[PDB]
């Protein structure tokens, strides 16, 4: 992956993730918050840790991408809702959850 | 420090600089206040980076307030208020992103 390295917040993934642009329920943070362990919404969905090197494990990165494209369940699909470039960015927030 | 100390020593140079985005000036003592409120933010987002050990995010997000603190004390520096305005408001954003991210079921300021 390219990974996202600091820059304008205009052109971040966080930004993004933090929900600009979309509805409180399609945004990243509203399911994935709380530093990627999940919000009490998102556990109510089901949502995996990403600070788990054990959910880490269980995906690889083209995986990652794929599933941002494509969703899966509550986990609503984001292609054509932001570029391939920022999906791939994105790819590599979920990853830094479990890296310092 | 924890994170809610830095934030807090934060706090009043944030708001120092907002009070000053919405003017037209270039006072001289006034551009003495900016640039010391951006590197007041500047060194809080550092202190963060470098000691509140949480994850790679955690540290992109202190970068990109970083990345958009130092536009603003370029900007006052050029005299270029217009840039100090955007470049603000930006800032604002990343400061929020973390803060959505990371305490998101918290009300939190900006
Ligand atoms: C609640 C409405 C969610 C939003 C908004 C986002 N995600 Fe999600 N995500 C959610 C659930 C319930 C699950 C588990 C789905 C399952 O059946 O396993 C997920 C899962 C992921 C994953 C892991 C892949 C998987 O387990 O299927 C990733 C990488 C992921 N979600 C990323 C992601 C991104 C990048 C989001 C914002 C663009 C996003 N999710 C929003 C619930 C919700
Ligand atoms: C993550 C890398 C952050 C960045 C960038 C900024 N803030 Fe923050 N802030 C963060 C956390 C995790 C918390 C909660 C602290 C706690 O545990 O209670 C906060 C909190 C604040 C507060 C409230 C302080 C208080 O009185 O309790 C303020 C006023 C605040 N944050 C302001 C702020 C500003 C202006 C920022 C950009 C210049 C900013 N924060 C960035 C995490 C992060």
């Amino acid at each position: 992956l390219n990974e996202h390295t600091a820059g304008d917040t205009t052109k971040s993934p966080y930004t993004i993730y933090a929900g600009l642009g979309f509805a409180v329920q399609e945004s990243c943070y509203y399911c994935h918050g709380n530093g990627g362990k999940g919000t009490t919404e998102g556990l109510i969905f089901g949502v995996p840790d990403f600070t788990s090197t054990e959910f880490q494990s269980s995906m690889t990165d083209k995986q990652i991408i794929d599933h941002i494209n494509k969703g899966k369940g509550k986990c609503p699909s984001y292609q054509g809702k932001m570029s391939p470039e920022m999906i791939e960015k994105m790819a590599g927030v979920v990853r830094n959850f479990a890296v310092k | 420090a924890t994170q809610q100390e830095i934030c807090k020593n934060m706090w009043d140079p944030f708001q120092s600089m907002r009070a000053v985005t919405g003017l037209m000036e270039l006072t001289s003592g006034q551009c003495t206040q900016l640039s010391k409120d951006a590197a007041a933010i500047l060194a809080g987002v550092k202190e963060s980076h470098d000691s509140i050990s949480v994850d790679k995010n955690y540290k992109v997000l202190n970068d990109e307030v970083a990345y958009h603190a130092a536009n603003i004390d370029a900007a006052a520096k050029a005299n270029d208020l217009e840039e100090v305005q955007v470049q603000f408001r930006r800032m604002t954003i990343a400061c929020r992103n973390c803060h959505k991210i990371y305490k998101t079921e918290q009300r939190l300021v900006p």
